[PDB]
RNA sequence: AGGGGAUCGAAGAUGAUCAGAUACCGUCGUAGUCUUAACCAUAAACUAUGCCGACUAGGGAUCGGGUGGUGUUUUUCUUAUGACCCACUCGGCACCUUACGAGAAAUCAAAGUCUUUGGGUUCUGGGGGGAGUAUGGUCGCAAGGCUGAAACUUAAAGGAAUUG
RNA sequence: CUCUAACUAUAAAAAUCUCUCUUCUC
């Protein structure tokens, strides 16, 4: 039976979209079904912020960030903890998991 | 029909305006309510206060027709209109239900809180949906203080007013109790303002009750 | 409204649609193809005589463990050979 | 036998005081009945018949925990029926609670005439129908003395109703007795849900019995 | 059930009966009848609830 | 494409009755709809309707009073011999004591009882009860 | 793993709600009170009951807590509830006997056939971006 | 079995039968 | 409904919804019957004398119970211009 | 068939894992992938929901267009645009709530207006397997496509959901 | 009754299983 009225794809009116490859397993998966996670992080983590600050010319050098949109597979997404199985009445909710920190 | 003594007296309309009953309905609207009038450019629809007062007097007429006082049961789950309900049940011989309304309080006959009334008054349909469903299951009228955004399912005569301010709910309960008492005849004539005060039905935060006690115990 | 036409002048397609659908049944298909006369051991025949060729017993299925006493008979009307069942308890010896 | 029946409902209190005389007052104002003793008081001669006892099992880690579903039909053969369906551990308790529910769920029916009216109504008033699960039951009026043309369970339901002549037609998996009896119950209770030309004039809305006699309730 | 009814009629705060054996069937089975509440742990099991075991011979 | 306009009218009536309303707006408003609603008025299953001239096939506003429970067209207007009238009444109407198979005769659009009184029969239009 | 199951908690709650004036802060005095005013069968349960009663008494002394209630606390709540300010919070006692309304509710007052002291002010229909 | 592989085995049987017929056509 | 002698044989004539003219089922456990007290000259609710409106469960579930009661009370001279017949 | 020939990669070549591994992991790797002509006509070609038409219920948003605002920033002194804001409307992919309707239910705002059965119309199915097989046509260079049974066998196969 | 900030980062191997199923009626 229909486990998902949206069929998971989130297409509803296109017929075909261009597939994208998985970052981990390189699975040719449609760009809308594939789970996209925007990893924006610090090029140097808090483990070395003090060290870099002390040992860098250009006082108050604003260190750069690194941005990458990761196109996960879906088997990979289940396995790499990116996305989790949910209750059948909980699958309804599409809002992200409530702002991890404020 | 009703004698012209039951028209919107100037002081009562002044009180209704002061408590900001009209000022806020919603930035949205549901077509179950043609109680709206002149949607304000601030996107906050105005409520026709005359219609609200007509609804109030109609609800008072419905309540006064009940032969035995304590089959009028008044519900309030949300904080803003808790105290007022209690105060209402103090003056009119009604039965209050404040805070949590235990489910099965109308259908289940084995609960020690099982009340079988002939009328239910609800401070907000969206918050007291459980009371409304319970009234549905046992053929009970629901006089709900509906706003221009609250749902009107299983809701009989609906006083249109505000639900996002304590002033509006407190004064609405005041007017309802006052007109019920006038209809019954305990209050002799319906012109004197019934000296007790609208602020008696207003909400009281525990923080401000502590502050008031501290100001009272300073001397 | 429904799949079938409804107009007052649509008798033709209704009739031919029913006539094409009737082949979906098994009884109607057997009756019209007349497979009973051509293929079955008897052509529309309730009974038929035959000659006993040999005297066999056939094992039953899983849930039932026994050997039912049968008999191979060649039909005389056309020459086909079919196995048949000797019904009752001590009737196998009766038929030689 | 031993029966006190302290009334816990205002309707029960009024009935015990003897203030409601006929069950028509209960049915008219759509009053909610929660005490089976009210129905016992109003209809002294409610016969029954256990339509079916069905073993229903739940698969737990240890064995199969089995209960019994009783399908009881209660009525007086004079235009009053009720259909209780209960599940319980012991079969006798299942039947007791089933008749108990059936008495709680009594309902009135509108017997009519197939053709011209000569004596008391012998059949239903109009065609009616109900549907529970996939079972849809269609009750159709029949001429006088035509019997009850229905399956044995539905036939017993009509006999408990008082309908003497009626045609029936059932579609679906009418095998399942609870679904068939529930569909027939829906139809026969829908018989009073059909507006008919002889039922067009408006009435005066006589005040509710618990409004005029509210004082005798509310045990003080 | 008559025994349980009589016992609870006597003023007991709970009765229970286990009938185990070949109840109208070749396979063994145990029927449990109870009413009230029966405790099971602590000498309340000795102070209040009293038990009795018997064998009955049938054909 | 609107094929049977009377079907649309009666479907709108049924939808606006089941929801409990007291009015319907039927758009195309032919003769046959007018005669159908006039018969319903004569027998009371309808209230006080109204024709709104458009110069464009007109429209109709129908007032109800909840007395009706179902209209409905027999979309293929079957030729109904005077012998088959009882057959249609049995198959369509819920009881013999009431209900009316509205059918179109050479003497106009009439309820089945009136047609049987004139001893004339024609094609069948619909049914009301 | 000391959690003080149903019996001790309910018994201590009833003890407080029926005997608050007699209860004290001290464990031993409340233990003797538990002996005299309640028939606890054993003595370990008596000690647990007195201990939780003392804990609940200390919590009450710190302030008002949910669940339990008694005559003194309910009377104080009712007295605080009966508070009504002699000064008026309505009828334009503030803002120099002037209420601020926009045009629309002013037309409401006008069309109602009533003459109230108003003060028109546009509501600047431009909405905040939030 | 999957319908896919039953179909493929049928196709291979048709392969053998087609080459046999072609050799003897 | 009526026997040829003219004696009633119906068990009871059911009430009908005062807003939609639809009958009220015996087990329609959502329908309500509102009572509105008559008012004399000085605003004293005369006891035991009132006007009753039977609202069906259907309109209540739909969400039009209050609107129907508004119109019905306006028709019988209870509320002044609370309901406009033209939306 | 002609052109190209980077990547990735049916076959193949191996190196591993294993009891076996000519499978999954790895490294190379033809045909193919990319194209100009000519074929092929099949996909879980799926919304597993035929098309046209009417009506039925509340809530927001979104895309294209159009109306009005004594609206806001825009700047070219003012204005005209544009871009927003508010209200409305038409059309589209959609979505949330609910049953007062429908369903065996999962669920559907259509899968509603269906035993209270008829708006027009096309195609398809009649238990499972044999079987989308054989045969006979027909299309194709080939692959294969379209059409498409029976003999016989079987009491089930299957759908949704509940507890383990 | 006014509000968009923090974060990473695991995939070795594991094939198969001979019984037998039993009534709910006050
Ligand atoms: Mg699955
Ligand atoms: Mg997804
Ligand atoms: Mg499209
Ligand atoms: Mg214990
Ligand atoms: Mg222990
Ligand atoms: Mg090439
Ligand atoms: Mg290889
Ligand atoms: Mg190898
Ligand atoms: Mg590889
Ligand atoms: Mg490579
Ligand atoms: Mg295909
Ligand atoms: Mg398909
Ligand atoms: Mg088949
Ligand atoms: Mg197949
Ligand atoms: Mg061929
Ligand atoms: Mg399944
Ligand atoms: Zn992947």
């Amino acid at each position: 039976p229909k486990k998902r009225a949206s069929n998971g794809r989130n297409k509803k009116g296109r017929g075909h979209v261009k597939p994208v490859r998985c970052v981990n397993c390189s699975r040719s998966v449609p760009k809308d079904k594939a789970i996209k996670r925007m990893a924006i992080r610090n090029i140097v983590e808090a483990a070395a912020i003090r060290d870099l600050s002390e040992a860098s010319v250009y006082a108050e050098y604003a260190l750069p960030k690194t941005y990458n949109k990761l196109h996960y597979c879906i088997s990979c997404a289940i396995h790499a903890r990116i996305v989790r199985v949910r209750s059948r009445t909980d699958r309804r909710i599409r809002a992200p998991p409530q702002r991890p920190r404020f | 029909s009703l004698p012209s003594t039951f028209d919107l007296t100037s002081e009562d309309a002044q009180l209704l305006l002061a408590a900001r009953v009209h000022l806020g309905a919603k930035n949205v609207q549901v077509h179950q309510e043609p109680y709206v009038y002149k949607a304000r450019p601030d996107g906050v629809n105005v409520i026709n206060v005359g219609k609200t007062w007509e609804k109030i007097v109609l609800a008072a007429r419905i309540i006064a027709a009940i032969p035995n006082p304590e089959d009028v049961v008044a519900i309030s789950s949300r904080t803003y209109g808790q105290r007022a309900v209690l105060k209402y049940a103090a003056h009119t011989g009604a039965t209050p239900i404040a805070g949590r309304f235990t489910p099965g309080s109308f259908t289940n006959y084995i609960t020690r809180s099982f009340k079988e009334p002939r009328l239910v008054i609800v401070t907000d349909p969206r918050s007291d949906a459980q009371a409304i469903k319970e009234s549905s299951y046992v053929n009970i009228p629901v006089i709900a203080l509906t706003d221009l955004d609250s749902p009107s399912e299983y809701v009989d005569v609906a006083i249109p007013c505000n639900n996002r301010g304590k002033h509006s709910i407190g004064l609405i309960w005041y007017l309802l109790a006052r007109e019920v008492l006038r209809l019954r005849g305990a209050l002799p004539d319906r012109t004197q303002p019934w000296a007790i005060m609208p602020d008696l039905y207003f909400y009281r935060n525990p923080e401000e009750i502590e502050q008031q006690t501290a100001e009272e115990e300073a001397v | 409204g429904k799949g079938k036409p409804r107009g007052l002048n649509s008798a033709r397609k209704l009739r031919v649609h029913r006539r094409n659908n009737r082949w979906a049944e098994t009884t109607y298909k057997k009756r019209l193809l007349g497979t009973a006369f051509k293929s079955s051991p008897f052509g529309g025949s309730s009974h038929a005589k035959g000659i006993v060729l040999e005297k066999i017993g056939i094992e039953s299925k899983q849930p039932n463990s026994a050997i039912r006493k049968c008999v191979r008979v060649q039909l005389i009307k056309n020459g086909k050979k079919v196995t048949a069942f000797v019904p009752n308890d001590g009737c196998l010896n009766f038929v030689d | 036998e031993e029966k006190g029946w302290v009334p816990v409902t205002k309707l029960g209190r009024l009935v015990k005081a003897g203030k409601i005389s006929s069950i028509e007052e209960i049915f008219l104002h759509s009053l909610p009945v929660k005490e089976f003793q009210i129905i016992d008081q109003l209809l002294p001669n409610l016969k029954d018949e256990v339509m079916n006892i069905k073993p229903v099992q739940k698969q737990t880690r240890a064995g199969q925990r089995t209960r019994f579903k009783a399908v009881v039909v209660v009525g007086d053969s004079n235009g009053h029926v009720g259909l209780g369906i209960k599940t319980a551990k012991e079969v006798a308790g299942a039947i007791r609670a089933g008749i108990i529910i059936a008495k709680l769920s009594v309902i009135p029916i509108r017997r009519g005439y197939w053709g011209t009216n000569l004596g008391q109504p012998h059949s239903l008033a109009t065609k009616t129908s109900g549907k529970c699960g996939s079972v849809s039951v269609r009750l159709i009026p029949a001429p006088r003395g035509s019997g009850i043309v229905a399956s044995p369970a539905v036939k017993k339901l009509m006999q408990l109703a008082g309908v003497e002549d009626v045609y029936t037609s059932s579609t679906g998996s009418t095998r399942t007795l609870e679904n068939t009896l529930k569909a027939a119950f829906v139809a026969i209770g829908n018989t009073y849900g059909f507006l008919t030309p002889n039922l067009w004039e408006v009435q005066a809305l006589t005040p509710s019995p618990m409004d005029v006699y509210a004082d005798y309730a509310t045990a003080s | 059930y008559g025994v349980v009814r009589y016992v609870m009629e006597s003023g007991a705060k709970g009765c229970e009966v286990v009938i185990s054996g070949k109840l109208r069937a070749a396979r063994a089975k145990s029927m449990k009848f109870a009413d009230g509440f029966l405790i099971h742990s602590g000498q309340p099991v000795n102070d209040f609830i009293e038990t009795a075991t018997r064998h009955v011979l049938l054909r | 494409t609107r094929t049977s306009v009377l079907a649309d009218a009666l479907n709108a009536i049924n939808n606006a009755e089941k929801t409990g309303k007291r009015q319907v707006l039927i758009r195309p408003s032919s003769k046959v709809i007018i005669k159908f609603l006039q018969v319903m008025q004569k027998h009371g299953y309808i209230g006080e309707f109204e024709y709104i001239d458009d110069h464009r096939s007109g429209k109709i506003v129908v007032q109800l009073n909840g007395r009706l429970n179902k209209c409905g067209v027999i979309s293929p207007r079957f030729n109904v011999k005077i012998a088959d009238v009882e057959k249609w009444t049995a198959n369509l109407l819920p009881a013999r004591q009431f209900g009316y198979v509205i059918l179109t005769t050479s003497a106009g659009i009439m309820d089945h009882e009136e047609a049987h009184r004139k001893h004339v029969s024609g094609k069948i239009l619909g049914f009301v009860y | 793993g000391r959690v003080r199951t149903k019996t001790v908690k309910r018994a201590s709650k009833a003890l407080i709600e029926k005997y608050y004036p007699k209860l004290t802060m001290d464990f031993q005095t409340n233990k003797r009170l538990c002996d005299e005013i309640a028939t606890i069968q054993s003595k370990r349960l008596r000690n647990k009951i007195a201990g939780y009663t003392t804990h609940l008494m200390k919590r009450i002394q710190k302030g008002p807590v949910r669940g339990i209630s008694f005559k003194l606390q309910e009377e104080e709540r009712e007295r605080k509830d009966q508070y009504v300010p002699d000064v008026s919070a309505l009828d334009l006692s503030h803002s120099n006997d002037v209420l601020n309304v926009d045009t629309q509710t002013a037309e409401l007052v006008n069309s109602l056939g009533l003459k109230l002291p108003l003060s028109v002010s546009s509501v600047s229909a431009v909405r905040d971006r939030r | 079995m999957r319908a896919k592989w039953r179909k493929k085995r049928t196709r291979r049987l048709k392969r053998k039968r087609r080459k046999v017929r072609a050799r003897s056509k | 409904m009526e026997n040829d002698k003219g004696q009633l044989v119906e068990l009871y004539v059911p009430r009908k919804c005062s807003a939609t003219n639809r009958i009220i089922k015996a087990k329609d456990h959502s329908s309500v019957q509102i009572n509105i007290a008559q008012v004399d000259e000085e605003g004293r609710a005369i006891p035991g004398e009132y006007v009753t409106y039977a609202l069906s469960g259907y309109i209540r579930a739909r969400g039009e119970a209050d609107d129907s009661l508004n119109r019905l009370a306006q028709q019988d001279g209870l509320l002044k211009n609370v309901w406009s017949y033209s939306r």
